């Protein structure tokens, strides 16, 4: 029984450690995504500023 | 006591890195890890798939290769 | 000791099942958010690109 | 045997409980960078939806 409740604890536990080890990996892939994507828009806010600048000069000729 | 999917997910703790497919998506499609390379195996039908590339769908590739699978039926 | 120290291992280990479901979801939620979010920037990049060329089309015109 | 298995179980268990917080503290960090980029579509939808328009006003002028 205690010889066995406890071998049960061992098992249920390893499974959790194993599952949480996969989620750690999942989250860090997801971080690379969010980071790559956050720091790229840094560019996208510049091309947008260049544009609306061109569109105002083009709006002032027409 | 806890979803099959998650038991299948736990076998991925050893999965090799830089495999361009999700552990989550593999276990979700019914496959658990074999512990060899990137070969995984469907607990239901015994279907073995390896050498995974980007944009591969474990769900689709399961249906395509063995549609008689009581599991794949969903 | 052993029998109460052991019952303690059961109370706690039992909460873990649920802690790992929640984490699982939350990690899944976030990974979906991040992959939606990174297809919002694939298109904030195309709009910019097709807009930026109608302006070139326009300023060649004047 | 039984008491060593209990010591270790209780050591695993206690740490596991902290690893998970690490893990889901990683989840908050990431979710915080996700909402930052997803709001960066919404602002960048609204500035491209605007210029897309000025430029069809100019196009109609010419
Ligand atoms: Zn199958």
């Amino acid at each position: 029984e205690l010889l066995q409740r406890c071998e049960s604890l061992e098992k249920k536990t390893a499974t959790f450690e194993n599952i949480v080890c996969v989620l750690n990996r999942e989250v860090e892939r997801v971080a690379m995504t969010a980071e790559a994507c956050s720091r790229q828009h840094r560019l996208d806010q510049d091309k947008i500023e260049a544009l609306s600048s061109k569109v105002q000069q083009l709006e002032r000729s027409i | 006591m806890l979803s099959c999917e998650l038991y299948r997910m736990s076998t991925y703790s050893t999965f090799p890195a830089g495999v361009p497919v999700s552990e989550r998506s593999l276990a979700r499609a019914g496959f658990y890890y074999t512990g060899v390379n990137d070969k995984v195996k469907c607990f239901c039908c015994g279907l073995m798939l390896d050498n995974w590339k980007r944009g591969d769908s474990p769900t689709e590739k399961h249906k395509k290769l063995y549609p008689s699978c009581r599991f794949v039926q969903s």
